[PDB]
């Protein structure tokens, strides 16, 4: 209860704020004074895809601090290995093949 | 057994005779593989590279060889299967009553 | 179905042992050490009988045993008990390590007074045998009959008679 | 593509199909799907142009559409179970969320529609690898949960799938799109027959394979995608007409040759069964395949088309494409009848 | 409250074993003030 | 040997980045295998009891399991003391 | 498996998690873990289409853990007398 | 399509022509629905009316024939007082062919659906008559 | 009453997926389904699962919902269309929001309802474990054994996100 | 069954027939595609978790990650849509009609 709490009180603070910072005293009586390809470089879109694909691995990785407790640590150690370990080999493979670069 | 193209087992039955027709007919495809390939790219037939035609007559023969092992040894579990289950359930399979023709009535149909 | 038999009301009354947990987790260690008899014979009953009702009994013995244990200290140590369990008590965590001074009075205070010697670091986890008259339960899951397994296929292979007998095949 | 990577992403699609072979567990099985859905679609793209990018797109839509609904009925499977084992499902609307997965994953009527479409818009060898190979996976899971599959249901797409084959490949002028409709038609006669003996879906499934991919690689040799670019093959490489006509009479069923084989075998269990009308209807039905097979001979083999000039400069000049076991394929595809008993092997 | 139910044994399993289960939330706090039931079914979940 | 040499003060001039990467992860891979202390880790890992250690029913010839918690049987933790 | 490449080469792939009485880390048992372990001793060897029969009792009483249909129905069965009661006043709840 | 397939094959032959005829109706209207349902979502009508025109004259059309087979098979049979005879299908069957051949306007079509939809119905008696199975249930 | 929290919570899930799924401008529907993202995490806590309810935070909205407005703001939609202008996405909406409410008030009036199959209302609190005391994680002893049991997850796993890579790389590069 | 599952399994359907029922944005089908995927974790993990089935409590993870990875590749194929129509509306792919 107390999170719930603690999150709405967060969020309608934040309400509050805004629209108070919206609407305030003006003194002013008279009148006051589309779906397309957005001219963005695939670049952009790659480092966005590369990005989530490395996020997925890092949700795998989260798991290792439990992990460790295991007495099966000759696998744990070697998978955990081999995983990072393909991660690396993904940033070999974007970064050989141009992936990383801004030129062009 | 499991995940096994010859099972143990299956080395107690006689295997096929290297003459056997069903492996001479192997061969024989084999054999006219071979002069395909040599049409198709325009080689003579019946003389090029005699090496690569009898490659693909061992190699259809080997294949079939072994092909032949398994399917017989298939059938062979068929009928193990079937007769013992006949014998598992003598009440689903009686010996019929035989009768002759002599007691036997049959309607006659003249053509005529 | 059946009638879910359960006891009576007054067939689950029993004393109490109503401290609260840093009590209890102060007086942990001695407290394995020296209930431990009938502790294990109760933990034995209920994993071979996989049913809380039928180790009520030994479940009486667990309480009383633990009560004439805290009216030993009660008697002799209550003293250095309370400083103890009300240092254990302050910690959000209920950390031992926090306590070690409070703890080597209480510890000090049972060795001379009852001769308890608490328990090595790795002797609680040890598994234990138990000497019990209680029957060993033959069916605990109450399974049924288990259904009888195919008849089994078995003598000599064979070749099949006449082949493949496929049609006109004669191989 | 990098020849390497080339060689990477084939066998990523080959890994796919055998976890799905391999696993005992829905969840691999699931993956495996999704990890060959990944690698098919580079090869589906590899030649930049919009059609590839529209078939890729279709494809992706399709069966990602159809793993979703094959995850959910494997997690309603997981509800009314409390297992994940590969076998026949615990609830019949998890059996018929599988039983449509799997149909939109085979392409079967009436989920059919993205077959001829993704195959027209991709080369010859991508289409050949969608029209056999990715049937492998799809089948190999009927082939273990028929026990549990609705007969009614089953039957209605094989029905369903034959006749819409038959008439759909009467309009086509372009060979990729032909072999989409037959693939549609000789899906159906693989899962007509599953409910009644699946080793006679075994059957039909390796013919229907080693016949596919002749006609494929005989179109890859001489670089054909039309009929009226196939009738030019009479003028420079008159052994291929030959070769096309008898795969396309065995693809028709006719004996003595291979295709009849499965017809003949699919109609034996049937009858077992009491199938009359089925078989029959089935068998007749699949006349208008041989139709359309039979038009491919006469402008391919048993006429001669008109030429063009240029096509003397193509006299010159040998086969250079690599036509990997086009021999070997030709004869099984047409000259196995003989070896019929051998299908006990599949047992 | 099912004195008066035709057809109602009181105490009745609905399992065919006679084995002793484990009851759910439901069977044990099924007539009880919401502040235990919710104490006992979402109190360590939302503790802090 | 040399030319190996060459190369290595070749990347550390130019990548040391690169060079501290592989030579880390390199560590990473090799040294578990030598370590002394590694078989440690296994026995300390199994030695944290998490669940309850179920007793066992006394058939009168275990003499190799404690009857009590304090007994000298089963095994001893002094190891870890140490350590 | 269409092709049981795992029990060739005894290696275990995925079959540790395909039931939940299979081994689990730190001997955490399943909530249903005695019925299934029940269910898939009666069924096992026997075949599916005879399991479907001869082991329904243990199957009914497996997926009556697993989804609590049964229970729930007569839960909601004792409430809804409980109301009418107090709608009623011949029921006064104990404290 | 199990349950009114379940009314129809209760009632006997011959009798009860009102609620064989609803059967009929019940089952070609549904036939037509269906084909209006692919029929819309295949070939998007250019209005929302002409698309409501199109299920009305495909769903009516077929409960057309779905009524008039019924009517006419079940007439049969009464007037000549012959229950389990194939014949009194293949004149309902005809009958619908008839009714197809007015709807679409075009006596070819009429004569070809009559011969084809009259045999077909007189294949269904028979098959009703001797237990053919279409989809079979497996069995060996 | 909190004692129907989860029940709630799916009730706001159901809306969120009204919401996009009527399919308004790609900007909008994303919004939905962050929105239904935050409330089926919710779902999952209640149930125990805290690190599961957080993956879905931080990989599912975190993560590919990030990178589906990123792309929408490139390749799809710059700015949105005023919010149910359609008539289509109107009705689509309306009539998902009125099956809802109708499911929502027959099962709270008879705790139950029979919308194509039978489920029941009395609370989804029926169904939970009453024997729990335990000095861990249970949700997090499964996950962590990914590592011991699951070897050949995670080398199928690992194998399919470095294709991911590869592959994409080669859609992209036209 | 459980009351939470009625709305878990309803808003699968939603999802679905979103799905089914296109208009003219790819993304906003692609959007659909993952509803379902929510839907599918949200069932799976209340299932998982409900029964206790601890090995099983990476599965939703698994599910997460597999099709993210799905999403990621319809995302670049929608892009490289875009780029040859200058839009994601599914109307412009259908060359393939002849
Ligand atoms: C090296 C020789 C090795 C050797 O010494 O033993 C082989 C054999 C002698 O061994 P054997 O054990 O003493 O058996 C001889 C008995 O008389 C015969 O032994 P059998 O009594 O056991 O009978 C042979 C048996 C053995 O099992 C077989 O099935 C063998 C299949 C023979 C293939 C023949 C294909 C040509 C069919 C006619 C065309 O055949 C059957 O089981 C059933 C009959 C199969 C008939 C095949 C036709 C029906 C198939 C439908 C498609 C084709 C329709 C016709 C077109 O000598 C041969 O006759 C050769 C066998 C035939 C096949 C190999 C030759 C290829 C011929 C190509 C035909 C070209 C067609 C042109 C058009
Ligand atoms: C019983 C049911 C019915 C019968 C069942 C029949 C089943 C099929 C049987 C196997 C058929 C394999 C093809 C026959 C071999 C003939 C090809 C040949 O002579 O290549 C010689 C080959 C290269 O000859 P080539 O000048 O390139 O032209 C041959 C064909 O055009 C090469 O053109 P290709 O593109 O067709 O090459 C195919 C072959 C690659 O070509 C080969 O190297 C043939 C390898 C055949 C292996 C033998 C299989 C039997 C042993 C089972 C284990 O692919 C493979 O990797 C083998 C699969 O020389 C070798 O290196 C011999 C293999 C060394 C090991
Ligand atoms: C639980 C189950 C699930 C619960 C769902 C509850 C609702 C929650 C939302 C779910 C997502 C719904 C997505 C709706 C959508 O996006 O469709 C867009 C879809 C096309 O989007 P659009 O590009 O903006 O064009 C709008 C029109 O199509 C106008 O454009 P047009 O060019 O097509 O104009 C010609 C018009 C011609 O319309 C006609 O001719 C129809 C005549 C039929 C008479 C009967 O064609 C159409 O309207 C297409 C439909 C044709 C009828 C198909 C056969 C029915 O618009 C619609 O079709 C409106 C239908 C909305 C009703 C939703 C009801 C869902 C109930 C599902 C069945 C559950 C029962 C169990
Ligand atoms: C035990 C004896 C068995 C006898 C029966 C055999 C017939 C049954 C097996 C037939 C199966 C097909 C056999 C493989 C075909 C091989 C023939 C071929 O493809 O080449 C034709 C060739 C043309 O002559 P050529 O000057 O060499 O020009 C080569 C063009 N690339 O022709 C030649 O000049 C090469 C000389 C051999 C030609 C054999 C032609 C057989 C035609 C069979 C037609 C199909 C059966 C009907
Ligand atoms: C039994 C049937 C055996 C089928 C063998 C078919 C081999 C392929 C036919 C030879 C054609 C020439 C060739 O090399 O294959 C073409 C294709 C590569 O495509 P290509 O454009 O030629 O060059 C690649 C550069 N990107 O190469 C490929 O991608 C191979 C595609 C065929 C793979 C699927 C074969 C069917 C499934 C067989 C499994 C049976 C179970
Ligand atoms: C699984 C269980 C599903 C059972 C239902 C199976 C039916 C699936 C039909 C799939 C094929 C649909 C394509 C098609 O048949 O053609 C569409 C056709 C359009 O043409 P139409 O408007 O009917 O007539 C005008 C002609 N000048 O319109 C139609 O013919 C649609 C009606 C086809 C169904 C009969
Ligand atoms: C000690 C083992 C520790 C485990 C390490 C974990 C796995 C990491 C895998 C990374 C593999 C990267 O492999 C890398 O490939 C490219 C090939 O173009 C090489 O780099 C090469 O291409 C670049 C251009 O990009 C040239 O300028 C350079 O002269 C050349 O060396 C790198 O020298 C090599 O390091
Ligand atoms: C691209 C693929 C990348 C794959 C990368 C895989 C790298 C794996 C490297 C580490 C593997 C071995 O790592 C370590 O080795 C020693 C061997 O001395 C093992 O053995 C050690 O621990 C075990 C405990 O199980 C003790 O019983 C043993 O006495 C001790 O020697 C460790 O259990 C293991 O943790
Ligand atoms: C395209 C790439 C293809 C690469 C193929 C690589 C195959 C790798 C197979 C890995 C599985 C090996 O075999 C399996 O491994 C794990 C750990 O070693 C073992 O599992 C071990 O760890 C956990 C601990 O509880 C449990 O699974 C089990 O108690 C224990 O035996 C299995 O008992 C063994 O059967
Ligand atoms: C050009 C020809 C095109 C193909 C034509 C194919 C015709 C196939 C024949 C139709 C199938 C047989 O039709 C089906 O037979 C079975 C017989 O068990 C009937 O079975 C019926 O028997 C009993 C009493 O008789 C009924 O109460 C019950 O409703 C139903 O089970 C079905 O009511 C009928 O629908
Ligand atoms: N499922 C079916 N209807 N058919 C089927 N496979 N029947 C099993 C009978 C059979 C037949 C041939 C062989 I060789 C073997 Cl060993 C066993």
């Amino acid at each position: 209860m107390n999170l719930m709490l603690a999150l709405l009180t967060n969020f309608t603070l934040a309400t509050l704020l805004v629209i108070i910072a919206f609407w305030l005293p003006q003194l002013n009586v008279y009148s006051e004074k589309g779906s397309a390809r957005l001219p963005f470089s695939m670049k952009f879109f790659l480092v966005a895809i590369t990005f989530l694909l490395f996020d997925l691995e890092i949700a795998l990785l989260l798991p290792l601090p439990w992990a460790s407790q295991t007495a099966n640590l000759n696998t744990m150690l070697t998978m955990a290995l081999f995983l990072i370990i393909l991660l690396a080999v993904s940033l070999a493979y974007e970064w050989t093949q141009k992936g990383l670069e801004w030129t062009e | 057994a499991t995940f096994q193209f010859l099972p143990d087992e299956a080395r107690s039955l006689p295997p096929p005779k290297l003459t056997d027709p069903r492996l001479a007919f192997v061969g024989f495809l084999g054999y006219c593989s071979g002069l395909i390939d040599n049409a198709i790219r325009r080689r003579p037939v019946l003389l090029a590279g005699l090496h690569r035609q009898l490659l693909y007559i061992t190699s259809f023969v080997f294949v079939g060889y072994y092909l032949l092992k398994r399917q017989d040894y298939m059938y062979a579990v068929r009928d193990h299967d079937m007769f013992s289950y006949i014998k598992s359930h003598p009440e689903d399979f009686p010996e019929k009553d035989k009768k002759t023709y002599g007691e036997v009535f049959e309607e006659f149909h003249p053509v005529r | 179905p059946g009638i879910v038999e359960l006891p009576s009301l007054e067939d689950l009354k029993v004393q109490e042992v109503k401290v609260s947990s840093s009590v209890l987790k102060a007086a942990a260690h001695h407290y394995g050490a020296q209930c431990d008899k009938p502790n294990k014979e109760f933990m034995l009953c209920r994993w071979e009988e996989k049913d809380p009702r039928r180790c009520l009994e030994e479940g009486k013995l667990v309480n009383q045993c633990a009560l004439e244990f805290f009216r030993q200290i009660k008697r002799h140590c209550a003293e250095p008990f309370t400083e103890y369990w009300t240092c254990i008590d302050y910690s959000g965590l209920q950390l031992f390590r926090r306590c070690r001074k409070q703890q080597a009075q209480f510890d000090e205070c049972v060795l001379d007074k009852l001769g308890w010697v608490r328990p090595d670091l790795g002797d609680l986890s040890k598994v234990t045998k138990v000497k019990t008259d209680r029957p060993l339960p033959e069916n605990p899951y109450h399974s049924r009959a288990r259904p009888e397994p195919n008849p089994e296929v078995e003598g000599d292979l064979k070749p099949a008679r006449h082949g493949s007998r496929l049609f006109f095949w004669t191989m | 593509m990098n020849p390497i990577i080339f060689i990477i992403i084939l066998l990523t699609i080959m890994l796919g199909t055998i976890i799905v072979m391999i696993s005992s567990h829905w969840l691999l099985v699931w993956i495996g799907f999704e990890m060959n859905m990944l690698a098919i679609i580079p090869i589906m793209m590899k030649n930049h142009n919009p059609r590839a990018t529209e078939a890729s797109t279709k494809y992706f839509l399709t069966q990602s559409t159809a793993s979703m609904l094959l995850m959910m009925a494997v997690i309603i499977n997981l509800m009314f179970s409390g297992q994940w084992t590969v076998m026949k499902l615990f609830n019949p609307m998890a059996s018929m969320l599988m039983t449509m997965a799997l149909a939109m994953k085979l392409g079967m009527a009436p989920f059919h529609f993205w077959v001829p479409e993704v195959t027209q818009g991709i080369p010859l060898s991508s289409g050949l690898i969608l029209l056999t190979w990715q049937k492998l996976a799809p089948m190999s899971v009927l082939y273990q949960i028929f026990p549990s599959i609705n007969l009614n249901l089953i039957l209605t797409l094989s029905v369903l799938s034959i006749l819409i084959g038959g008439w759909g490949g009467l309009n086509q002028t372009q060979l990729r799109k032909i072999m989409a409709y037959s693939s549609i038609a000789h899906m159906g006669w693989m899962t007509a027959v599953l409910p009644y003996n699946p080793t006679m879906t075994l059957l039909n499934l390796i013919i229907y394979i080693i016949m596919t991919s002749t006609m494929f690689t005989m179109f890859m040799a001489n670089s054909t995608t039309t009929t009226l670019s196939l009738s030019h093959t009479w003028n420079k490489t008159p052994i291929m007409t030959v070769l096309i006509l008898a795969t396309l009479l065995s693809m028709g069923g006719l004996p003595p040759l291979s295709g009849f084989m499965p017809k003949w075998m699919i109609i034996q269990e049937m009858t077992k069964n009491n199938s009359i009308i089925l078989p029959t209807f089935m068998a007749i039905t699949a006349l208008l395949n041989l139709y359309f097979y039979m038009r491919l001979t006469y402008s391919t083999t048993l006429t001669m088309f008109p030429s063009t000039n240029n096509m003397k400069m193509k006299w010159q000049f040998p086969l250079m494409k690599k036509m990997t076991f086009l021999p070997t394929m030709v004869v099984l595809s047409t000259m196995m009848l003989p070896l019929t008993p051998m299908l006990s092997v599949l047992e | 409250v099912m004195k008066d139910v035709p057809g109602w044994k009181v105490g009745e399993s609905v399992f065919h074993t006679t084995r002793w289960v484990t009851p759910m939330m439901g069977e044990l706090y099924g007539l009880r003030a919401s502040e235990e039931v919710l104490s006992a079914t979402y109190g360590f979940i939302w503790y802090t | 040997a040399e030319r190996v040499a060459a190369f290595l003060k070749n990347v550390w001039a130019k990548e040391p980045v690169l060079v501290a990467s592989f030579a880390i992860a390199g560590l990473a891979v090799i040294l578990p295998t030598l370590s002394p202390y590694t078989k440690y880790s296994l026995m300390i890992n199994r030695a944290t009891p998490y669940n309850y250690p179920v007793p066992l029913r006394d058939d009168g010839n275990m003499p190799d399991v404690p009857s009590h918690p304090q007994d000298p049987q089963g095994p001893s933790l002094e190891w870890l003391k140490r350590l | 498996p269409f092709f049981d490449v795992q029990k060739r080469l005894g290696v275990d792939l995925d079959r540790w998690m395909t039931i939940q009485s299979a081994e689990q880390p730190h001997k955490i048992p399943s909530r249903c873990h005695a019925f299934e372990k029940e269910w898939i001793e009666c069924a096992h060897g026997i075949g599916s289409i005879r399991a479907e029969k001869e082991c329904k009792i243990e199957f009914e009483d497996f997926r009556e853990c697993l989804l609590r249909q049964k229970t729930m129905k007569r839960l909601h069965a004792i409430r809804r007398q409980r109301e009418k009661l107090i709608k009623e006043g011949k029921y006064t709840p104990p404290p | 399509a199990k349950t009114v397939l379940r009314q129809y094959w209760d009632i006997p032959e011959g009798t009860e022509c009102h609620r064989k005829t609803y059967a009929t109706t019940s089952i070609g209207g549904a036939a037509g629905l269906v084909v209006s349902a692919y029929s819309v979502a295949l070939k998007t009508p250019t209005s929302f009316l002409e698309g409501v025109a199109r299920t009305g004259r495909y769903t009516f059309t077929a409960a057309a024939i779905g009524a008039i087979f019924g009517l006419t098979s079940c007439i049969s049979a009464q007037v000549r007082e012959k229950p389990d005879d194939p014949l009194n299908y293949l004149i309902g069957g005809c009958a619908g062919g008839l009714i197809l051949g007015a709807r679409t306007r075009s006596y070819g079509i009429g004569a070809a659906a009559c011969a084809y939809m009259g045999l077909t119905a007189a294949l269904v008696k028979m098959g009703q008559l001797e237990g053919w199975q279409v989809f079979a249930e497996p069995k060996v | 009453m909190m004692l129907y929290i989860v029940f709630i919570l799916s009730v706001i899930f159901v809306m969120g997926f009204v919401g996009f799924s009527s399919k308004p401008s790609p900007i909008y529907g994303g919004l939905g389904l962050i929105v239904s993202g935050g409330v089926g995490c919710g779902i999952v806590l209640n149930f125990g699962g805290s690190f599961l309810g957080l993956m879905v935070f931080l990989i599912y909205l975190g993560g590919m919902m990030v990178v589906f407005g990123y792309t929408t703001a490139m390749a799809t939609e710059q700015y949105p269309e005023i919010w149910l202008s359609n008539k289509a996405v109107l009705g689509a909406f309306v009539t998902g929001l009125l099956m809802e409410f109708f499911m929502v008030y027959y099962v709270l009036k008879d705790k139950e309802v029979e919308v194509v199959f039978e489920f029941n209302g009395l609370g989804d609190w029926v169904i939970y474990d009453t024997g729990d005391s335990g000095f861990f994680s249970e949700e997090a002893m499964g996950i962590a054994a990914l590592y011991s049991y699951g070897t050949w997850l995670v080398i199928v796993t690992g194998w399919s996100l470095l294709i991911g890579v590869v592959v994409i790389m080669e859609i992209t590069r036209g | 069954m459980s009351m939470v599952y009625m709305n878990i399994m309803m808003a699968f359907t939603v999802s679905l027939v979103g799905l089914l029922m296109y208009r003219s944005h790819l993304m906003s089908s692609l959007l659909c595609l993952e509803g379902m995927m929510l839907s599918l974790f949200v069932m799976a993990a209340l299932t998982i978790l409900n029964s206790h089935f601890t090995l099983a409590s990476m599965m939703p993870i698994i599910l997460l990650v597999f099709a993210a990875c799905e999403a990621a590749l319809g995302l670049s194929l929608l892009v490289m849509v875009s780029n040859t129509y200058g839009t994601d509306y599914v109307q412009n792919l259908n060359l393939l009609q002849c």
